[PDB]
């Protein structure tokens, strides 16, 4: 978790675009990069200072500054939308490797959709057995790629989600759910719960509380 | 048969003599 | 002509071993550098471990998530580099890829001991590692509200807790109703187990002459669950 990359990125047909991978590490070490698509191996893009290897397109090139590693794409082609990932040192002078948490690259197929969120309390019935879930339910959106934060009152609360990863609808767009798992009295004890959805920086907070 | 982390600290090392002098 | 080649996944019980294989030809192996490296079904690649040449010792180093249970291993005669798991855990489950792995230090901006890269990798092995028992679902009724949806409409659902394996269907009214139902892809929980829910969206005016019951099917545990489905009142 020492480098950080965005969640998605997206990128029209024919234009421009730069992922960034984000550490301390990237202050000493530079950062590999590898494209990722469903049920394919990883495919190295990008590594050290200026190493394209044979077989990569031109389009593909890395930089790097201060605690930054930027792979750029110019003139992006269909091909081109997957998974990326950055990868470095997780620390000053380790031995260790690690990878980012991985960039969603949508090159676009289809206007900007933003998602449909619903949020359920837990029920009466879920509660009399001893346990609480709150549901947030996230669709038709596009791109595919969205983060959920959920909220105690105001804190941030990352112990009990369970969120997953988005997936095609059959209209296209993309469907998620996050889960809360909650005690009773965790769920009766405040004052309220929020579920928020971040896409494409723009954020929806729906918030529930105990009746 | 060298040793990379050796190596890398040997020219490392070399870097900061070359970089004060 | 590089060719990478894992083998040896399968189904595991949440306390035990497995070893895994990696074949290599078309490069030098016998001085090459070798990384494992794994991802979870639907999530990001994880660095696993890696085993330095000759002139290193043939050290490895292992992320800390695995420190002391996963030994990684080779043969060179053969071409074979290996990962042996001790004491594994739901955390573990994942397509484990082999990486033949370059080193790179730049002489005036590198620090030690510089970065290494996967420059061929092979298409994994699929390890899932889950103590299998059927679990059947239990049915909790989301009941109908009217903030997210549209004018005179509202939405109810079922959520469908804790079971496994996939998959449940889930219909509504046996069937008769069909439109604006939405049911949602699964989640697999971190506890190994499933959950879903199903929302349907209706008239709001029906909701005092119109019963709703979502029919849930769970055929690995024979269990089918009819959850009536009213407003809180």
């Amino acid at each position: 978790y020492e480098l950080t990359q965005e969640t998605g990125v997206s990128v029209a047909l024919g234009r421009t675009v730069t992922i960034t991978c984000r550490g301390d590490s990237l202050r000493s070490h530079y950062a590999s990069w590898y494209q990722k698509k469903p049920g394919q191996a990883p495919i190295l893009l990008f590594y050290g200072k200026n190493n394209r290897p044979s077989g990569v397109p031109d389009r593909f090139s890395g930089s790097a500054s201060g605690n930054r590693a930027s792979l750029t794409i110019s003139g992006a082609q269909a091909e081109d939308d997957a998974e990326y990932y950055c990868s470095s040192r997780d620390k000053s002078g380790s031995r260790l490797s690690v990878f980012g948490g991985g960039t969603k690259l949508t090159v676009l197929s289809q206007p900007k959709a933003a998602p449909s969120v619903t949020l359920f309390p837990p029920s009466s019935e879920e509660l009399q057995a001893n346990k609480a879930t709150l549901v947030c339910l996230i669709s038709d959106f596009y791109p595919g790629a969205v983060t959920v934060a959920w909220k105690a009152d105001s804190s941030p609360v990352k112990a009990g989600v369970e969120t997953t990863t988005p997936s095609k609808q059959s209209n296209n767009k993309y469907a998620a759910s996050s889960y809360l798992s909650l005690t009773p009295e965790q769920w009766k004890s405040h004052r309220s719960y929020s579920c928020q959805v971040t896409h494409e920086g723009s954020t929806v907070e729906k918030t529930v509380a105990p009746t | 048969l060298w040793n990379w982390f050796n190596i890398t600290n040997w020219l490392w090392y070399i870097k900061l003599f070359i970089m004060i002098v | 002509e590089v060719q990478l080649v894992e083998s040896g996944g399968g189904l595991v019980k949440p306390g035990g071993s497995l070893r895994l294989s990696c074949s290599a030809s078309g490069f030098d192996f016998d001085n090459a550098w070798m990384t494992w490296v794994r991802q979870p079904p639907g999530k990001g690649l994880e660095w696993v471990g890696r085993i330095t040449g000759p002139g290193e010792g043939w050290s490895v180093d292992y992320a800390a998530p695995v420190e002391g249970r996963f030994t990684i291993s080779r043969l060179n005669s053969i071409n074979f580099l290996y990962l042996e798991m001790n004491n594994l855990r739901m955390e573990d489950s994942g397509l484990y890829f082999c990486a033949r792995t370059g080193k790179y230090y730049d002489f005036w901006s590198g620090y030690p001991p510089g970065e290494e890269y996967f420059q061929d990798w092979g298409r994994g092995t699929l390890v899932t590692v889950s103590s299998a028992s059927t679990k059947g679902p239990s049915v909790f009724p989301l009941a109908p509200s009217s903030k997210s949806t549209s004018g005179g409409t509202a939405a109810l659902g079922c959520l469908v807790k804790d079971y496994f394996p996939e998959p449940v269907t889930v219909s509504w009214n046996s069937g008769a109703l069909t439109s604006g139902v939405h049911t949602f892809p699964a989640v697999l929980q971190s506890s190994g187990l499933y959950s879903l829910s199903s929302v349907v969206t209706v008239p709001s005016s029906s909701l005092g002459t119109q019963t709703y019951i979502c029919n849930v099917n769970h055929k690995p545990s024979n269990t089918k669950v009819d959850k009536r489905v009213e407003p809180k009142s």
